[PDB]
């Protein structure tokens, strides 16, 4: 039991780990960085959970 | 960058000859299978061999 | 000021919750953190 | 607008419970809106003049 | 790139779209041009240009 | 018909598939609904389970 | 880099081009089928005339 | 040690009461639909029969020869409109987003939270600042800046 | 339109080197977030390359 506990929480730090990973990119970009193009679309797509 | 457009003649080979066009058994204007004995008698329809 | 209140006031509150814990009110024993554990 | 896009596709790759509906979701696609109109109304000046 | 050449005394056409190929040589700073073979076509093709 | 019933010897030759253009058919026969035959309205009242 | 373009066709070659010498077969919804699979199957519509 | 079937004569054997594969009868099924409910269509593109003089619709050059089944393929609050004060761009959003106000159309500064404080108790609203009334309007009517108590000690 | 044209140069060179940066950066992150209680972990490989 204890070891199905511990994969559970293995997977959400995983899980959380490439999101916060994604987040900081995303808090970070500026206005002439790198690697900016357009991307018409994602406006109106949307795939939430 | 200036080009003459095509004419109707050039227009009607280019669609006869494209490699795409294609052809079929020869159906009803209703959308029937057209009998292979009424093929067979030379008139308004053929035989395509 | 009045959010302010509460954490300075909460966090009293947490500190205070460290007079538990203290090695002669407790014991605890010694934890094997660093390990490959075996229920794999 | 290329910034806010490339915001918006790049928060897209969240994982499976991390793709969140967030208020800064939200926020971007009404920024992404709100360019497009300032966009719009500039062009309409330009026409004008 | 491509270049179009007009043409008299013919029953069809009245202008051509050749194909052709330019080359740059970066080692000298020189060019070459170079038309590909078309199959039935009664030009005399090949290097345009030396 | 076909439109081109309009040089459709009529007084000589049958109606015949090379002619029609749609045949009656149960998409037109739905409950509910009038449907002209040879001019009879023949409104349906029903129909068998 | 500019962007880039689509290069026209000579109409000459097009025309030259040797046809699509092949068919395309039809559905087997025959009458044969029709009758083996929906004999003894009628509707039947209650219907009046004014 | 006895079987069972010996009595049975040969006149039920015969005659009994009346009672392809299903893939078979749901493709045949699809089949029927595709001609009972089957309607044709003008297909507007001109044909090999028709002729010369209906080639002449589609306006190409050399071009646009190669493209596959050769013709030419065919064919919310704005800004532009003028707005006053209370109206713009953020109003529109003031109810779709987290923010729920909704405009009172008689008292255009008025707008109503969906999210109230108190459903049981009647209902409250927020004041758009700015704005001018006339004839007095006389509604007393809640408004709220803050949830709490009436005398807060630290104002 | 020259000066244009060496200002795109060294901006295309800036560009390149911020992706290698980027990527390492993520590497080590992965790497230094490794424990010995954590999935994926796994022992070598065995291949001798004598790469520069």
């Amino acid at each position: 039991s204890d070891r199905s506990a511990q994969h559970e929480l293995e997977k959400d730090l995983s899980d959380k780990q490439a999101a916060l990973r994604i987040d900081d990119k995303c808090q970070h970009l500026r206005n002439t960085s790198e690697g900016v193009s357009y991307f018409r679309g994602v406006e109106r797509v949307d795939a939430t959970v | 960058t200036d080009l003459p457009p095509l004419s109707e003649k050039s227009k009607w080979n280019l669609l006869r000859l494209s490699p795409d066009y294609k052809r079929t058994y020869q159906t009803f204007p209703s959308g029937k299978r057209v009998s292979s004995q009424e093929r067979q008698r030379r008139d308004l329809y053929f035989e395509f061999r | 000021a009045c959010k302010t209140n509460t954490l300075l006031l909460d966090t009293k509150c947490m500190d205070t919750r460290r007079k538990l814990t203290v090695p002669a009110e407790k014991f605890v024993p010694q934890v094997d953190t660093f390990t490959r554990t075996t229920n794999r | 607008l290329k910034v806010a896009q490339t915001r918006l596709d790049e928060r897209t790759r969240r994982p499976n419970v991390e793709l969140c509906r967030d208020m800064a979701q939200l926020r971007l696609v009404n920024e992404v809106y709100e360019v497009d109109e300032t966009i719009q109304t500039l062009q309409q000046r330009l026409r004008d003049s | 790139a491509y270049f179009q050449e007009d043409v008299p005394i013919s029953m069809e056409e009245h202008y051509r779209i050749r194909h052709v190929n330019i080359y740059y040589y970066l080692e000298d700073d020189s060019m070459s041009v170079i038309e590909p073979v078309v199959e039935n076509s009664g030009i005399p093709q090949g290097k345009l240009i030396k | 018909l076909v439109e081109n019933a309009k040089n459709f010897p009529k007084c000589v030759l049958e109606i015949s598939d090379q002619e029609v253009l749609e045949w009656y058919t149960a998409k037109d026969f739905i409950v509910g609904k009038p449907l002209t035959i040879l001019g009879r309205t023949f409104f349906i009242y029903d129909c068998d389970p | 880099l500019n962007p880039s373009e689509k290069i026209p066709l000579d109409p000459y070659t097009q025309l030259r081009k040797e046809p699509v010498r092949k068919y395309v077969t039809p559905s087997d919804f025959d009458q044969l089928k029709q009758f083996l699979t929906f004999d003894k199957q009628v509707l039947r519509f209650y219907a009046i005339w004014d | 040690h006895v079987d069972l079937d010996i009595y049975q004569s040969s006149y039920m054997v015969d005659y009994k009461p009346f009672g392809v594969t299903p893939q078979e009868q749901a493709k045949l099924d699809a089949q029927l639909q595709s001609k009972e409910f089957y309607q044709p269509k003008p297909n507007p593109n001109p044909k090999l029969e028709e002729g010369y003089p209906a080639f002449r619709r589609p306006y190409m050059t050399a071009l646009d020869l190669g493209v596959p089944g050769f013709f030419p393929p065919q064919e919310r609050f704005t800004t532009t409109c003028h707005y006053a004060y209370p109206a713009s761009l953020a109003l529109y959003l003031a109810q779709q987003d987290p923010y729920w106000l909704h405009q009172r159309a008689d008292f255009p500064c008025l707008m109503e939270p969906e999210r109230q404080p108190a459903p049981e108790v009647g209902k409250g609203y927020l004041l758009l600042p700015g704005c001018l009334c006339d004839h007095h309007q006389r509604v007393k009517v809640p408004i709220l800046n803050r949830w709490g108590p009436l005398m807060p000690f630290y104002q | 339109t020259e000066q244009i044209r060496l200002n795109r140069s060294a901006k295309y060179n800036l560009e390149k080197d911020l992706r290698d940066k980027f990527t390492a950066i993520t590497i080590d992150d992965v790497c230094f977030s490794l424990n010995n209680n954590s999935p994926n972990i796994n022992f070598s490989e065995k291949v001798v390359r004598i790469e520069p």
